[PDB]
């Protein structure tokens, strides 16, 4: 998926926030990797 | 007052403390029971003899 650049850290396991609490929650004992990278030039549009 | 992670950390601290307390109490009780059993064996021997 794609989310806010400043909310990427919010995706960490056992975290609190709007994204984690509402649309995507990870378990406290999550076992895996999280990869994230800016996609401004590929997703953001000049017109919004 | 706390959320899952730090609540679990604090509860683990409390669990460790209370488990140590229980183990200390049980060891003291075992030693005291050994003493009382020695006394009771002496009392039984005294009764018999």
């Amino acid at each position: 998926f794609v989310i806010r650049g400043d909310e990427v850290r919010q995706i960490a396991p056992g975290q609190t926030g709007k994204i984690a609490d509402y649309n995507y929650k990870l378990p406290d004992d999550f076992t895996g990797c999280v990869i994230a990278w800016n996609s401004n030039n590929l997703d953001s549009k000049v017109g919004g | 007052r706390l959320d899952p992670p730090e609540a679990e950390v604090q509860i683990d601290r409390l669990i460790t403390g209370r488990l140590q307390s229980l183990q200390t109490y049980v060891t003291q009780q075992l030693i005291r029971a050994a003493e009382i059993r020695a006394s009771a064996n002496l009392a039984a021997t005294k009764m018999s003899e």
